[PDB]
């Protein structure tokens, strides 16, 4: 009843506590991609995916 | 390359006003929770007097 | 940087150019080398 409806929102409140959990675990795993250039620095790649993953 | 030249002519009648107009055109005061301090317009380059 | 470093005159036709281009490489390089340094994208945001 009452008592099944707080089990659920609290439910619902852990699941999306765990989906922002993952968020903030593969933000700060996430490590750009870097790839030398005629051994002058070390240029960024990534740029598609990285793209991707922000606006998802 | 990142080191800025500014000539200084003295004369026998030279009081500090003159360092101080040099700094005026080309520095500016800004305050800092450290304290007043004073770094040339363009940032990155040292200005030599 | 293809440019002004294989491409020779560059130095002689346009000098304060390329000075200015030296000069702003210069700053460049040495920021990428700092986010080489700490490659998380966290961190990177977080360099002033």
């Amino acid at each position: 009843a009452i008592v099944k409806d707080v089990l659920l929102v609290a439910q619902g409140e852990m699941a999306l506590e765990e989906f922002l959990k993952q968020i903030r675990e593969v933000w700060n795993t996430y490590e750009l991609d870097l790839v030398n250039y005629q051994n002058k620095c070390r240029l960024i790649r990534g740029w598609d995916d990285l793209f991707n993953k922000v606006k998802e | 390359p990142d080191m800025e030249v500014v000539g200084l002519n003295f004369s026998s009648a030279t009081t500090p006003e003159l360092l101080l107009k040099t700094f005026d055109h080309y520095c500016e005061y800004r305050r800092t929770p450290n304290g007043v301090v004073l770094a040339p317009v363009q940032l990155g380059k040292w200005l030599v007097l | 940087e293809g440019i002004f470093t294989g491409s020779a005159d560059i130095k002689h036709l346009l000098p304060v150019e390329t000075q200015r281009f030296q000069s702003i490489s210069t700053e460049f390089l040495a920021l990428m080398k700092k986010v080489s340094k700490s490659p998380l994208v966290m961190d990177v945001l977080n360099i002033q």
